[PDB]
Formats: structure tokens, C-alpha cells, sequence
RNA sequence: CUAAGAAAUUCACGGCGGGCUUGAUGUCCGCGUCUACCUGGUUCACUGCCGUAUAGGCAG
């Protein structure tokens, strides 16, 4: 009838803090001790790096933590569920699984490489219960929306979304960087980024790769993904993006979907799923 | 194709984060080492030069301009220096 | 909005040593208008001339004000500091006749209409009105040129006739950064009119209604303080003849045998200190003198200042 | 306690122009008072008042 | 052409002797702080790279 003003959203989709260990190759299944980053120099013997971190998939999009508004929160949900009627979560699942395949988690430790190798593994227990290996640099990173055995892991997502499963997923990302050359963490406020005496990156740097989906946009389709942002920026190479002058921006898909039940063939909805999937204070007032 | 083309070959002859125990080691003491030359006398504050940064850099170590060396002659095989030999094609347009 | 000016002239700071603070025979503090309207009348007729410019409008400014005064043991008035005059031929101390003195930093917006404008630079004109204006005394107190530790503040000009609709707020909020630890004086004089038919309680003179703005006056509890409309002041507004006029020889006691004279009175009148962020334009804060000589009023007053 | 000096300091400011009134009544007292202080001036400078 | 124009407050000095502020006291009782994020912007000169003068081997 209106938007509520007090409206927040979690994070689904949440990963933990990548620890990152070196050590020498020819040891990479058997990699149950290889050290890590001890601090500021670094060896020649270690040629790879090993970038391992847990991903959680948890389930419910639009339904938030706290809102206001019965039924706005009723209207919200039924939203969301004429857009899960059409279709799973399976396109926004496969261009997740997309981010997932290479290692573009790796910022700029992985530009710079001649093989980086990525291992998913989705475990119920301690057990393994089933694994994925995938090859960075042979895999897209832009479009086309092409590679076989990649749906199972994108379905595996939609469930995990849908609600459908608990989903826990455990990535070690192999980056071929060179033989030991110095790799860079994340810093703080200059100090590079710890957890434990063992460098690491921030958990909302290792998510921000993962929800790079958007390339849909309002120029043209050359330059590719973007981070699903309201009021879609770049932080540091400046560019502000999806002005509200215009209309493709979430807020307004938001409030003109929920409120003025628009569809025309307006079927990239994703960017706005995608915002509630990222969570956050939306609004309001 | 004009004469304009500008270089960064050779830049390497006295570091400053390292200044004082460069200038006399070779196995011997040190009686004399106080008033040696006088440092005081010049002052100079300018860094126009392309930034380039390593590991376990400030902003910028030092480079000065060392112009002249320019030919209309580009790279060779076998003799590199840094990553560029004497001279090169390139024009404004 | 008479002689509307085409450049604006900033005399930044000036430091003046004992101004006269007597100012009126009812008021007291900071200096009559009429003195600011005679200084940039003496640069006038110094440098006015000789550049071919009109210096016409002033702004008042007033950044410190120190008077020497005293407060007497359990009064709650003041009593004025003095100096010591010379003696008599006779040997014995002469009369006291008081006075009030008071340091006093000031600035002025001076408004420049003549075509001596458009021949020299903006900046000769400056220095030429700056540097003369440091040979001159400004209220019977004289201007203290600068030295100090910071650097001398220079004297400024704009050119308030040129500029697009932008400059015309870059520019008059670039002197207000200028003109802002101090207070603007302006004239008030529809204020004590529209508070003088305000009463329809009483109906008194504009005399004991002009007393009636300067209160602190304590209401009683239906305590109270009645309203503040700001930082009012009483102000000598002028004057007013009571002789008619004379032929400029037939008093040999005149400053001078070729001027007429009239025995005049003081004519008072109100004003407000206001924060220059208050004002829109600088140009509506200037100082004019107008005179009715076949009347007797010879005032002075900010016009366009609504 | 701990200061042994005192530092005084003023402006002084000559202005110059120096025998004519800045009030008088009749022009021809000004005319001959103006020849008078130049014949003084012209004379012999100010550099006897000067030095003291 | 300015309520214009002018101006030496000054000398000297013992504030000072004495003193009981006490006694008594129940601060309690209840509570959801939450959601999100790239420091990929210029955030002290840590012992082993043959000479300010434009001049000289950087598998960092």
C-alpha cells in the first residue's frame, strides 16, 4: 500500500575469510600441511598459492529480518513468490557458479598466472560428498554462458537458495602465480591483513567477487560484469553508475515491482533478487 | 616522426635510503669522517618523473632527468638494458 | 537605490586610537555615522580628483571596539577615562571638560562610480585611496597604519556591475569572508515608524518610543522579557536646523568666510549590528548622506537597505 | 621572575604638510601665514626641529 | 573638509593577632541494539646493488 521505513535484509550467500597459504607444487592433494604467509618474507621453494574459504548458501530472498509493515512484508513476499512460480533460481545460480568457477576471487593474485586450478566441494559431514574441479584461465570470466558439468553446481545453488538443502561449500583455489614471487593481502589501516599470524583477504572482498554478475546494464554489453550495488559505483576507478535519473536502479525496480506490480518483458528482475540475495538496510522512509 | 621520444635506461648510481657507509668501506677505519665535504650546500625539491614502485616502497625512491641519449633507432637483439635499448618508433600520431 | 555603485572598495582593517565616544548629547559608544560619511567625503576631495572616481557610499564594519571607561564602586553606570590638559599661565589646573575616547578596528566598504574606472587598473586605485587614507583621522582618533608579525591585509576591489549571475554570489559572499568576525551597521528607520503606531496603547512622540527599543524591559507574569527584534542601537541620524540661513559672512566666528551657517540640532534615529551573511547584496549596506536645504534636515542613512 | 627586560613599542606616524591651518577665517592671514612658513622653509630646513 | 582642530594624573606606604564544624543513614527493580560493505586513491627513509658534476654488468 506503501513502503514501511524500517526494512533490513541478510546476507545470504555469505562467505568466511579466505586464509592464504603457500607451498610447492607436485604436493597438491596431499596438501594437509603446507604452511602459510608467516610474517614479511617470502621463499622461492613454494610456486603456487592455496586460497581456501567455506561458502554457505542459506536460503528465504524476500523475507527480512525486521521489518515494519505487515503488509508490505506480505506483499514483498508474494512478489517474491510470483517470481520463484517462474522460474528457480537457476539463472542467478549459474552466474554465481560462474564466479565460483574461476578464481576471480583472487583480485590481483590471479592476473598474472599460468594455471590457476579451483576444487568445490560440497560436504554434508566432515565426509566429502561430492567434488568439482574446474580450470580458471580455460573458463570464460566474461560471457557466453557456456561450459558443461557446471549446471550441477548451479542447481546445487538454486536449492540452496530455494531452500531445498543445506548447502555447504568448501573452495580451494591453486594459483600458479610463479615461483614465489610476493603476493599481496588485503591491508588495514599500512599493514597487510592477519587472522591468526597468517594472511588472509577480508570476507566482504572475497563476496564482492561473488555477486559480480550484473551485465545488464544501461549502456551497451561490452565491457561485462559489475558488482550488483544499489545505485551501482565504482569505488576507485570512479566511475558512479545507474543514476536514478533514469530508471534501471533498485530502488526504483523495487518500489515500482512491489507496489505498481509491473511486467512487461522486464524479465531481468535478477539485479533486483540479486540486491536481496546481498542483503542490507534498504531505505527507508 | 619527430625527435621527442623520452627514455629510462641508466638510473642507478647512488642510492638515499642507504647514503653514509656507501661513500668509503674497504676494510680500513674511519678517523676522519666528519668533515669530510660539505652536503649542506645544495638543496633541490623536484619529482616529475613516471612513478614506478617495487616491494618495500614509500611513494617514490628518487629518478632524475637524465635526457639526451635519443636515436631513430629501436631495440635489438641480445643488448637490453632494463626493458628498452637507444631510441624508437614512435610519433605523435 | 540613488548612485548605484559600479565597484566596491574594501579598506580591509583599520586600526584607529582614540575615536570619540561621546557620539551625541544622549548617546554613547561606538561613533555617529556622519563621521564615516565625512572620511570618505575627505578622501574625496584628496584622491578623488586626481583619479577622476567618486567615492560615495561607506560601509560600516566594526571588528573590536575597547572604550575607556570605569565602573565606579556600586554603580551600575559607567564613567568615562581622561587626560591630564596643560596648565594655565596663572599656574592652576585648568577645567575639566570630559571626554570620550575609544580604540576601535574597523573596515570600509567604500563604492566607486566615476569614469576613472575604466582608465587605470583595479588595483591603482587601491593603493592610491589605501595609502592616503593612512594620512587621515577618522573619527578625531587616528588610523594606525599596519605593522605586525602576519602580513599587511590588502585593500581589495570588485567590480559589482560585471560578472554573470554566478559571480554576482562568488563574488559578494568572497568579501563576506572578509567582513565576517565583525558586525555591519545599518540603518533602521522604519522599525521606530512601524513601533510608533504599533502603540495605540498610549500615543507618545517618537522620542519615548526610540527609548522604548533600547530595553531589556521586563514584562510581568500574566517573569518575562519582551521580544528581541535584534541588536538594536540609538544612532544620531542627522540634523535638523533651528536658525535660518546665513550669509557666509555675517558671523566672523564661522571656520570659514565663504560657506552659509545654520544653528543646528542633533536628530535621532535607529540602527541594527547584523552579521553580514544577513545581507544579500553588499551595495544595499552603504552609507549616503542626503540634505533638504530648502528644509533643514541634512541626514544621513542606509537607502535600499530593505 | 624569570624576564629582566622590558620591551616597549609604538607607531609613529609624521605626516607633513605642516604650517597650513586646518581651520581659518580670513583668506589673507592664511595667504601671508603660508608665504611666512615657506620663507622659514625655504630658508632653513626642518633639520633643527628634526634632530631634537 | 569627520560634535572638526589641542592635551603628562603624580609622588609615598607593615593588614594582623586567635580559632574543634559535628553526630546519624538500604538507591532498587525490569530490559533483544540491529542489518550491509573492495581502503584495486598518493597511509615515516629495517645491518650484503664499484664516486654531487648530467657518465658506467638490476635470472628483486
Amino acid at each position: 500500500l506503501s513502503t514501511a521505513s524500517v526494512l533490513a535484509f541478510e546476507r545470504k550467500l555469505d562467505p568466511s575469510d579466505a586464509l592464504m597459504s603457500a607451498g610447492a607444487w607436485a604436493q597438491r592433494d596431499a596438501s594437509q600441511e603446507w604452511p602459510a604467509v608467516t610474517v614479511a618474507n617470502l621463499p622461492s621453494d613454494a610456486d603456487t598459492l592455496k586460497v581456501r574459504f567455506t561458502l554457505r548458501v542459506l536460503g528465504g530472498a524476500g523475507t527480512p529480518s525486521a521489518c515494519n509493515d505487515a503488509a508490505y512484508r506480505d506483499k514483498l513476499l508474494q512478489t517474491v513468490a510470483t517470481y520463484v512460480n517462474d522460474q528457480g533460481f537457476a539463472e542467478l545460480a549459474r552466474r554465481y557458479a560462474h564466479n565460483l568457477a574461476n578464481a576471480r576471487f583472487l583480485w590481483r593474485n590471479r592476473v598474472g598466472a599460468e594455471a590457476v586450478e579451483v576444487r568445490i566441494n560440497h560436504i554434508r559431514q566432515g565426509e566429502v560428498a561430492r567434488a568439482w574441479r574446474f580450470d580458471a584461465l580455460a573458463i570464460g570470466l566474461r560471457d557466453f554462458k557456456a561450459d558443461a558439468e557446471l549446471d550441477a553446481l548451479a542447481e546445487l545453488i538454486a536449492s540452496g537458495l530455494s531452500g531445498s538443502g543445506h548447502v555447504l561449500l568448501e573452495v580451494v583455489a591453486f594459483a600458479r602465480i610463479g615461483d614465489g614471487q610476493e603476493v599481496f593481502p588485503s591491508q588495514e589501516l599500512k599493514t597487510l591483513y592477519s587472522v591468526r599470524d597468517a594472511a588472509a583477504i577480508h570476507s566482504q572482498k572475497i563476496g564482492n567477487a561473488l555477486r559480480t554478475i550484473d551485465t545488464w546494464y544501461p549502456d551497451e554489453d561490452g565491457l561485462g560484469p559489475i558488482a550488483v550495488e544499489p545505485y551501482g559505483s565504482v569505488t576507485s576507478q570512479g566511475k558512479a553508475y545507474r543514476q536514478p535519473k533514469q530508471k534501471l536502479d533498485f530502488y526504483t525496480l523495487l518500489d515500482n515491482w512491489v507496489l505498481r506490480d509491473e511486467a512487461p518483458a522486464v524479465e531481468q528482475q535478477h539485479y533486483v533478487i540479486a540486491n536481496l540475495i546481498r542483503g542490507g538496510v534498504f531505505g527507508e522512509a | 616522426t619527430p625527435y621527442r621520444q623520452v627514455s629510462r635506461v641508466q638510473a642507478k648510481s647512488n642510492p638515499e635510503r642507504l647514503r653514509r657507509r656507501l661513500m668509503r668501506r674497504h676494510d680500513l677505519s674511519e678517523e676522519e669522517a666528519r668533515k669530510r665535504i660539505p652536503d649542506t650546500v645544495a638543496r633541490a625539491l623536484d619529482l616529475p618523473f613516471v612513478t614506478l614502485r617495487s616491494q618495500s616502497t614509500g611513494q617514490h625512491f628518487r629518478l632524475f632527468i637524465r635526457h639526451g641519449p635519443l636515436q631513430v633507432t629501436a631495440e635489438e637483439g641480445g643488448f637490453t638494458c632494463y626493458g628498452l635499448s637507444k631510441g624508437g618508433f614512435v610519433p605523435w600520431f | 537605490s540613488v548612485t548605484d555603485p559600479e565597484a566596491l572598495l574594501l579598506l580591509p582593517r583599520l586600526s584607529i586610537q582614540n575615536a570619540n565616544a561621546i557620539s551625541s548629547p544622549l548617546t554613547w559608544g561606538f561613533p555617529s555615522p556622519g563621521a564615516f560619511t565625512g572620511f570618505v567625503h575627505a578622501l574625496q576631495r584628496r584622491v578623488g580628483i586626481s583619479l577622476d572616481i567618486e567615492l560615495d557610499g561607506v560601509g560600516i564594519v566594526c571588528h573590536r571596539f575597547e572604550a575607556q571607561i570605569s565602573q565606579p564602586a556600586g554603580k551600575r553606570t559607567k564613567v568615562f577615562n581622561l587626560t591630564r590638559n596643560p596648565l594655565n599661565r596663572d599656574g592652576s589646573t585648568a577645567a575639566i571638560v570630559e571626554e570620550g575616547r575609544a580604540h576601535l578596528e574597523v573596515s570600509l566598504l567604500l563604492g566607486v562610480h566615476g569614469d576613472g574606472l575604466d582608465d587605470h587598473p583595479a588595483q591603482e586605485i587601491a593603493r592610491q585611496v589605501q595609502e592616503q587614507a593612512g594620512a587621515m583621522r577618522l573619527a578625531g582618533g587616528s588610523i594606525l597604519p599596519w605593522c605586525n608579525e602576519r602580513f599587511p591585509a590588502p585593500n581589495a576591489e570588485l567590480l559589482m556591475l560585471g560578472g554573470s549571475d554566478e559571480q554576482r554570489r562568488k563574488n559578494q559572499r568572497r568579501l563576506t569572508r572578509r567582513l565576517l568576525p565583525g558586525f555591519a551597521l545599518v540603518s533602521r528607520e522604519a522599525l521606530l515608524q512601524q513601533h510608533l503606531e504599533t502603540l495605540r496603547t498610549t500615543l507618545p512622540e517618537a522620542t519615548t518610543l526610540d527609548a522604548l527599543l533600547d530595553l531589556c524591559r521586563i514584562n510581568f507574569e500574566p517573569w518575562q522579557v519582551r521580544d528581541k527584534p535584534g541588536w538594536l542601537v540609538p544612532i544620531p541620524a542627522g540634523y535638523n536646523a533651528l536658525s535660518p540661513l546665513y550669509l557666509p559672512g555675517e558671523v566672523r566666528n564661522a571656520r570659514d568666510r565663504e560657506t552659509p551657517l545654520r544653528f543646528v540640532e542633533n536628530l535621532f534615529g535607529l540602527g541594527e549590528w547584523l552579521s553580514p551573511h544577513r545581507v544579500a547584496a553588499l551595495s544595499d549596506l552603504l552609507w549616503y548622506h542626503h540634505a533638504e536645504p530648502d528644509k533643514g534636515l541634512y541626514r544621513w542613512s542606509t537607502p535600499r537597505f530593505v
